[PDB]
C-alpha cells in the first residue's frame, strides 16, 4: 500500500516534469512570434 | 629492498635528466648555428614578398 | 533577364535577386559557383532564392540562371543503380547523356496517344524500362524511332505532327503526378514479419507511420522490408544522416543483398541522401523526387515502396526556409503550411489503375523522429493524423530483448480489416481471428499486469497464471523476432499463421485442462513448451507437427491426471 | 627529459625566426631612408585604385609628398597622420577603404611563407 | 579592407564598408581592443552593410569603431607536430611552448579534405575498460556516446579511455584527440597534469575551452578537435580517437547566442537549428579513404537535470555506434562504473564480433546477459510489490543474477579484462541461472562454453 505511493509516486512527478516545463517552452513560443515580428 | 630501490631511481632520474641537459642544450646551439649563416636567404625570401 | 538574374544582397541565408523575370515559384536556380537554390519569393522587383549550401560563396553581383524545373526531376532511362541527393545529382548532371540505350518500338506511325501510353520499351537495367508520352500530350504519332540505340537527349517520336518526345522527362517534384483514379485497399504488401502482417497490416498504395524516439529501430524496420517485402523496386530516401550514417551507407548498401535473388539490393533501390552539409531545399524536395520515381516505377506495373528517413528532418528543414524567408512561426516556431503539405505527399501513395490499363503501386513508410520522447510537433503529430499504419518500436521492449521490438497494444493498422481476405484466400481461413485471439491476450495480460503491480501475484488464481503463462509464450515465442539470425530475419507469410496455431492451440490445451484441475505447474514444464520457443529458428513445417505433439502431451497429462 | 629537449630546440628555433622577423622588419623601417623608394610608394597607390575601387585619392606622411604628386596631378591628389610606410586610399564618398600598406603586408607574409622561411633556415 | 561599426547588440554587430564587402564567413578583427576580437560575417543586410556575429564581448564597443576584414574565414595549423601539444578552444597554446608550424591551413567546417569513405566502421578499439570491451566493443570509425549525468565520474572514465587507448594488432598508428568545453580552471589544470605525468601527452592534442572563454570559442572547439582528427587519420594514415566532453555544454552555449541571433525558440528554449547544427559534428566520424586511418567518437552526453529526454541528449543518440548511458540511481547503489546495463546499447556491435573478432559465442552470451539482467531489475520491483518470500525459486535466480551482474561483470578493480577475460565472467555469472532458461544461447554453445 505505501508500495501505492511509492513507485506509483514516480509516477506523478514524469507526469507533472512532463508539463508545468513543457507547458512554459510554450507561453512563451507564441509570445516569441510577435513577440518576434 | 624498498631501500636499494627508490635510491636507485633516485641516482638515475639524476643522470638521465642530467645527461639530457648536456643534450637539449648542445642540440639548441646545433639549430641555432644551422640557422645563422644560411639566414639572409630567408630575409630575402621574405623582403622579396611584401615590396611586390 | 528572363532566364537569368543577378544577386543583390545575401546573408541571413536569402539571396536577393535581380530579373529572372520568367522563373517559376518553387523552380531551382543555380549559381555561378554551382551551388542552387530554391526560387520561393517572387515580388515585382526581386526574386528571393533560398541557397541549398553556403551561402559564402555567394557574392553580390554573381550570375544566376533558371533550370527551368521545379524544382523539377528527370524522368528515363539511367535512374537505376543511380544515388542521387535531395535535388537529383550523381553523389551537375542527372541522366547520362552518352550512355546509350537500346530503344523498341511500341507503337506505330498513325497511331493515337495520350500522356502514359507506352510508345517504346528500354532494357537499362532489368527491370524494363517503359517510355510513355509525357502527362498533358496527346494526339497522334507522326513519327517515330526504329530499333536502336540512342542517347537520353535524342528524340525518338513526335505527337500531334510536332510535340517531340525523347525518353526521359521532367517533372515538378511539388506536384504529384497525374493519374487516373486511386483504388481501394486490398492486397496486402506481404512483409514476411508475423507481427505487421498479422496484427498491423500494410496496404500496397498504403501510407503507414514508423514512429518513435531515436534508436528504437525505425530504420531497420524499413530496411528489413526492403531486404525481404514483395515490392520489386525499393526507393529509400535516407534522408536525417549525420556524423558518419552517410558513409555507413556509402560503401555498405552497396554490398547487402537482395534475399530473394541473390544479388545486391541497390541493383531494384535508388537511394536518396540528405546529409546536414545540404540546404534545406533540397531535403525538403528529396520527398517529391522520390516519390515521382516511385510513382514512374508504378507506372509500369510494379510495386514499389518508399522509405522516408525522416519527415521530422525534412520538417526542420523547411522551417529553417520559412524562418529565413519572415514568414510566421506558429507551434514550435513551425510555418502554418505545414500541415496541408505533408498530407498532400502521403496522398500521392496508393495501388493504382496505371495509363493504359495495368495495376501498380506506391506503399510509403516514413520515419517518426519528435525533438525527444515528446512525440508531438513537427513529424509524429501531423504524421500519426494521416498515415493508416503505425509500428511503434517500443525502448522498453528493446530492453527486454523482444524483437521486433513492435508494442502490438500502441501500433495499429487501419489495415487489419483491408487485408485480412488476402490472408484468408491465400494464407489462412483463420487468420483474422487468430490475430484478434492473440491481441485479446496481450490485452488481458496488460490488465493482470496492472493489478499485479498493486496487490502482487499471490493471490493470481490458477486460470489468471495461465494467461500470463501463454501470454508471455506469445511475447516471446511470436513478437519477438531475431533480425540477426539466418532464419528468423525473415518469416514467410505461411510460417507466421503455423506458428499463431501452435500457439493459440497450447492456449485451447492449456485452458481446458486448468479447467480440470491440471496444475499449471505441470503445463509449465510441459516438453513441448520448449520446442514452441525454438519454433522461430526452424526453416521447415515440422513446427505445425508440434500442434499434435502439444496435444498428446496434454493427454499424458489428462493420464497422470 | 625528452621533453625538455623538444622545449630548448622550440626556444632555439624560436629565437632564431624571431630574429629573422627583427631583421625583415628593420629592412622596411630604414626603406624610405633610401633610393628606389619613391617607386615603392607609386605601385602600393597604383594597386589602391587599381583592385577593385573606383578612384578618388588617397593619403600618406607629408614626406611621401615629395614623392607622391603624380597622379595626383591626373585627378586624384595626395594629402601626417603616421602613415609609416604604406599609403590609404578612399574609393569614394563611401569610404570603402582600401589600405596598401608595408607593414600590414609583412604579417601577411610571415604566415603565408612560415615554412618557406624555415625551410630555407634548417631544412 | 575597412568598415565601421553602425550598431551593437549583445553579440550581433552591423558593420558598413565603403569598399569592398567581406563575404558570409569571413573573419573581421575590431580595432582599439586590448585582446583580439573577431567578427564573424553572418549575413549580408544591403546597402554595403554586413551583419555579423562576435567571438568575445562587446563591452567598449562604440558606432564608427574600426573594423578590418581579414579576407578568410577561422582555420587550424595541421601538423603531425600537434601531438605532444595542449591547445585552447581556438587552437593557441596554453603548454607554455610556442604556436604551431603548420604544414597545411584547414578550414574546420568539414568542408576541408572530404576524408570519408562509403565503408563501415569496424575492427578493434581496446579502451582498457571491460564494461566497454567486453560487452559493448567500441569500433574503428564509431560513434560511442558516454550517457550521463551531473555528479557523476564521466570525466574520470574520459581521461582513462584517452589515456590507455589502442588498436591493437595495426599496422596504423594511433592518436587520441581530448577537447573539453566550458570546464572550470581547476579541471583544466587538472586535465592537462594528467596528460603531462602519464605520457598519454606524447600521442595526444588536447584541446582545452574554459567556462569564461568567449562563448564563439567553445562552438570552435569540437571543429578544431574533428579537423585535427581528420588531417591525422586522412593525411597520415592514423587510427584516431576524439574524445569530446561535455556536449550538453556545447549546446548551452549555442543555445545561448541563438536568442541573440533573433530566431523563435524551440522546445525547451533551444536553438530551432539544434538538430541540423549538432548533425555537422556527429557526420564527421567513420573510415577514411585509402583504409589506412579513421575517426572515431566518444561524445559525453550528461543528461540536463538527468533527462534523457532533453533535445540535447535525445538527438545525440542517433551518431553513435556505441552508448554507454550512466545513471544516478546506480551511482547511489554504489555501483560504478554507473552504468545501466538495460539502456547501453552497440549498433555497430555486430560488424566487430564472432569467430575471427572476439569469439563464436559472444553475440549469444550478450544477448543473454542482458535478458536476464533485464528480466532480474524488473523482479526488484517485483519484489518490492510481494516481498522476497513471495517470489518464485526461478524468479529468484533471475533476481540473484542482476546482483551478480552489478557486482562481477559491471564492477572492475580498475583492470584491463580481455573479452576472454570478460566472455569467461559472463559464462561464471550464467552458471547462476537453469540452464533449461538459456532461451538466447543455442545449445552448441552450451555443450561448448557452459
Ligand atoms: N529489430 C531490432 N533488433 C535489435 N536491435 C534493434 C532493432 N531495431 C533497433 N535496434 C537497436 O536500436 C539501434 C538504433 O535503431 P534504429 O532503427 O537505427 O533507430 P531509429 O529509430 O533512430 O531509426 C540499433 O542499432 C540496434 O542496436
Amino acid at each position: 500500500i505505501p508500495g501505492i505511493r511509492a513507485q506509483i509516486r514516480f509516477i506523478q512527478q514524469v507526469l507533472e516534469q512532463r508539463e508545468r516545463e513543457d507547458t512554459f517552452r510554450l507561453k512563451r513560443i507564441k509570445g516569441k512570434i510577435e513577440a518576434r515580428e | 629492498l624498498e631501500a636499494q630501490y627508490r635510491e636507485r631511481e633516485r641516482a638515475e632520474t639524476e643522470a638521465l635528466l642530467a645527461r639530457y641537459r648536456e643534450r637539449a642544450e648542445a642540440e639548441a646551439k646545433a639549430v641555432r648555428e644551422k640557422a645563422m649563416a644560411r639566414l639572409d636567404e630567408a630575409v630575402a625570401l621574405v623582403l622579396k614578398e611584401v615590396l611586390p | 533577364m528572363i532566364q537569368g538574374v543577378i544577386q543583390k544582397i545575401a546573408g541571413p541565408a536569402v539571396i536577393a535577386k535581380g530579373m529572372l523575370g520568367a522563373r517559376m515559384y518553387d523552380i531551382c536556380k543555380v549559381g555561378e559557383e554551382g551551388l542552387v537554390g530554391e526560387i520561393i519569393r517572387l515580388d515585382g522587383d526581386t526574386a528571393f532564392v533560398q541557397v541549398y549550401e553556403d551561402t559564402s560563396g555567394l557574392k553580390v553581383g554573381e550570375p544566376v540562371v533558371s533550370t527551368g524545373l521545379p524544382l523539377a526531376v528527370e524522368l528515363g532511362p539511367g535512374m537505376l543503380n543511380g544515388i542521387y541527393d535531395g535535388i537529383q545529382r550523381p553523389l551537375v548532371h542527372a541522366l547520362d547523356r552518352e550512355k546509350k540505350w537500346a530503344w523498341t518500338p511500341m507503337v506505330k506511325p498513325g497511331d493515337e496517344v495520350r500522356g502514359g501510353m507506352v510508345l517504346g520499351t528500354v532494357p537499362e537495367f532489368g527491370f524494363t524500362h517503359k517510355i510513355l508520352v509525357p502527362p498533358d500530350v496527346r494526339g497522334r504519332v507522326k513519327e517515330v524511332k526504329p530499333a536502336g540505340e540512342y542517347t537520353v537527349e535524342e528524340p525518338v517520336v513526335v505527337l500531334e505532327d510536332g510535340t517531340e518526345l525523347k525518353m526521359y522527362h521532367t517533372w515538378p517534384v511539388r506536384r504529384a503526378r497525374p493519374v487516373q483514379r486511386k483504388l481501394d485497399p486490398n492486397t496486402p504488401f506481404l512483409t514476411g514479419m508475423r507481427i505487421l502482417d498479422v496484427l498491423f497490416p500494410v496496404a500496397m498504395g498504403g501510407t503507414a507511420a514508423i514512429p518513435g524516439p531515436f534508436g528504437s529501430g525505425k530504420t531497420v524496420t524499413q530496411q528489413s522490408l526492403a531486404k525481404w517485402s514483395n515490392a520489386d523496386v525499393v526507393v529509400y530516401v535516407g534522408c536525417g544522416e549525420r556524423g558518419n550514417e552517410m558513409t555507413d551507407v556509402l560503401v555498405e548498401f552497396p554490398e547487402l543483398t537482395d534475399p530473394k535473388t541473390g544479388g545486391p539490393l541497390m541493383h531494384r533501390t535508388v537511394l536518396i541522401a540528405n546529409t546536414s552539409n545540404m540546404p534545406v531545399a533540397a531535403r525538403e524536395a528529396s520527398i517529391y523526387v522520390g516519390v515521382t520515381i516511385a510513382e514512374y516505377f508504378r507506372d509500369q506495373g510494379f510495386s514499389v515502396a518508399l522509405m522516408a528517413d525522416s519527415t521530422s528532418r525534412w520538417a526542420e528543414a523547411l522551417r529553417e526556409i520559412s524562418s529565413r524567408l519572415e514568414e510566421m512561426p506558429a507551434e514550435e516556431g513551425y510555418p502554418p503550411y505545414l500541415a496541408a503539405r505533408l498530407a498532400a505527399f502521403y496522398e500521392r501513395a496508393g495501388k493504382v489503375i496505371t495509363l493504359g490499363g495495368e495495376e501498380g503501386a506506391v506503399t510509403i513508410v516514413g520515419a517518426v523522429s519528435p525533438p525527444g520522447g515528446d512525440m508531438s510537433e513537427p513529424v509524429t503529430q501531423s504524421t500519426l493524423r494521416i498515415v493508416g499504419a503505425f509500428w511503434r518500436l517500443d525502448a522498453s521492449l528493446a530492453f527486454r530483448r523482444h524483437f521486433p521490438a513492435i508494442n502490438w497494444n500502441g501500433s495499429y493498422s487501419l489495415f487489419t480489416s483491408a487485408l485480412d481476405p488476402w490472408y484468408r484466400e491465400n494464407v489462412a481461413e483463420d487468420y483474422p481471428e487468430l490475430r484478434d485471439a492473440i491481441s485479446e491476450l496481450l490485452q488481458r495480460e496488460a490488465g493482470l499486469q496492472e493489478i499485479v503491480q498493486l496487490v502482487g501475484p499471490d493471490a493470481l488464481q490458477d486460470a489468471e497464471r495461465l494467461v500470463i503463462e501463454v501470454g508471455r509464450i506469445i511475447r516471446e515465442d511470436f513478437l519477438q523476432q531475431n533480425a540477426y539470425h539466418e532464419v528468423d530475419a525473415y518469416c514467410s507469410m505461411k510460417k507466421a499463421y503455423g506458428i499463431m496455431k501452435m500457439i493459440l492451440a497450447f492456449y485451447k490445451e492449456a485452458e481446458a485442462a486448468i479447467k480440470r484441475g491440471v496444475s499449471i505447474d505441470e503445463i509449465l514444464q510441459l516438453p513441448v513448451l520448449e520446442r514452441i520457443g525454438r519454433a522461430r529458428y526452424v526453416s521447415e513445417e515440422e513446427f505445425p507437427a508440434y500442434f499434435e505433439e502439444a496435444m498428446k502431451e496434454i493427454q499424458g497429462a489428462f493420464k497422470a491426471l | 627529459g625528452e621533453l625538455l629537449v623538444a622545449t630548448a630546440r622550440t626556444q632555439a628555433r624560436g629565437e632564431v625566426l624571431e630574429e629573422v622577423r627583427r631583421r625583415v622588419r628593420e629592412a622596411l623601417e630604414a626603406l624610405p631612408q633610401k633610393p628606389e623608394w619613391p617607386e615603392v610608394v607609386r605601385k602600393l597607390a597604383l594597386e589602391a585604385l587599381e583592385a577593385l575601387p573606383g578612384a578618388k585619392a588617397l593619403v600618406a606622411n607629408p614626406e611621401d609628398l615629395p614623392h607622391l604628386e603624380a597622379m595626383a596631378r591626373e585627378r586624384g591628389v595626395e594629402l601626417e597622420p603616421a602613415l609609416r610606410l604604406g599609403v590609404r586610399a578612399v574609393g569614394a564618398e563611401g569610404k570603402t577603404q582600401v589600405e596598401n600598406s608595408l607593414l600590414a603586408r609583412m604579417d601577411r607574409a610571415w604566415d603565408a611563407m612560415s615554412s618557406k622561411v624555415a625551410q630555407a633556415l634548417w631544412g | 579592407e575597412y568598415t565601421g561599426i553602425t550598431y551593437i547588440s549583445g553579440p550581433l554587430l552591423f558593420v558598413e564598408n565603403a569598399k569592398d564587402l567581406a563575404y558570409g564567413a569571413i573573419v573581421d578583427i575590431k580595432d582599439g581592443t586590448g585582446r583580439v576580437r573577431g567578427g564573424q560575417v553572418i549575413e549580408v543586410s544591403e546597402e554595403y552593410a554586413v551583419i555579423q556575429v562576435f567571438e568575445e564581448t562587446t563591452g567598449l564597443d562604440l558606432a564608427t569603431t574600426s573594423v578590418s576584414l581579414v579576407e578568410d574565414v577561422a582555420r587550424l595549423g595541421v601538423s603531425k607536430e600537434m601531438l605532444g601539444r595542449r591547445f585552447n578552444g581556438i587552437g593557441k597554446p596554453i603548454d607554455g611552448l610556442p604556436p604551431i608550424t603548420p604544414e597545411k591551413r584547414l578550414p574546420i567546417t568539414g568542408l576541408p579534405l572530404n576524408p570519408v569513405a562509403r565503408r563501415k566502421p569496424e575492427q578493434f578499439i581496446q579502451t582498457g575498460i571491460s564494461t566497454i570491451d567486453v560487452m559493448n566493443t567500441l569500433v574503428r570509425g564509431q560513434k560511442l556516446p558516454i550517457f550521463s549525468g551531473s555528479g557523476l565520474p564521466a570525466n574520470e572514465i574520459a581521461a582513462q579511455i584517452a589515456r590507455q587507448a589502442t588498436v591493437r594488432p595495426k599496422e596504423e598508428p594511433f592518436a587520441v584527440v581530448f577537447a573539453a568545453m566550458g570546464i572550470t580552471q581547476r579541471e583544466l589544470s587538472y586535465f592537462i597534469q594528467e596528460f603531462e605525468r602519464t605520457g598519454a601527452l606524447s600521442r595526444s592534442v588536447l584541446f582545452l575551452n574554459k567556462a569564461d572563454d568567449p562563448t564563439i570559442e567553445r562552438i570552435l572547439t569540437p571543429r578544431m578537435a574533428l579537423t585535427v582528427a581528420e588531417y591525422l587519420a586522412f593525411e597520415h594514415d592514423y587510427h584516431v580517437l576524439v574524445i569530446l566532453t561535455d556536449m550538453t555544454n556545447y549546446c548551452e552555449a549555442l543555445r545561448e547566442i541563438g536568442a541573440a541571433r533573433e530566431e523563435i525558440p524551440g522546445r525547451r528554449g533551444y536553438p530551432g537549428y539544434m538538430y541540423t547544427d549538432l548533425a555537422t559534428i556527429y557526420e564527421r566520424a567513420g573510415v577514411v579513404e585509402g583504409k589506412k586511418g579513421s575517426v572515431t567518437q566518444i561524445p559525453i552526453l550528461s543528461m540536463p537535470d538527468d533527462d534523457r529526454t532533453h533535445p540535447i541528449p535525445d538527438l545525440t543518440g542517433y551518431i553513435t555506434e556505441g552508448q554507454i548511458q550512466l545513471s544516478r540511481e546506480l551511482h547511489r547503489k554504489g555501483i560504478y562504473p554507473p552504468i545501466d546495463p538495460l539502456p547501453s546499447l552497440s549498433r555497430l556491435m555486430n560488424n566487430g564480433v564472432g569467430k575471427g573478432k572476439t569469439r563464436e559465442d559472444h553475440k549469444q552470451v550478450s544477448d543473454q546477459l542482458y535478458s536476464a539482467y533485464a528480466n532480474g531489475v524488473d523482479i526488484r520491483k517485483l519484489v518490492a510489490i510481494i516481498g522476497e518470500d513471495a517470489l518464485t525459486e526461478n524468479d529468484r535466480r533471475y533476481l540473484q543474477f542482476a546482483d551478480a551482474f552489478e557486482r562481477f561483470f559491471i564492477n572492475q578493480g580498475q583492470q584491463n579484462r580481455s573479452i576472454e577475460e570478460s566472455l569467461q565472467i559472463a559464462w561464471a555469472l550464467l552458471s547462476m541461472l537453469p540452464q533449461g532458461e538459456l532461451k538466447r544461447i543455442s545449445k552448441d554453445h552450451i555443450g561448448k562454453y557452459y
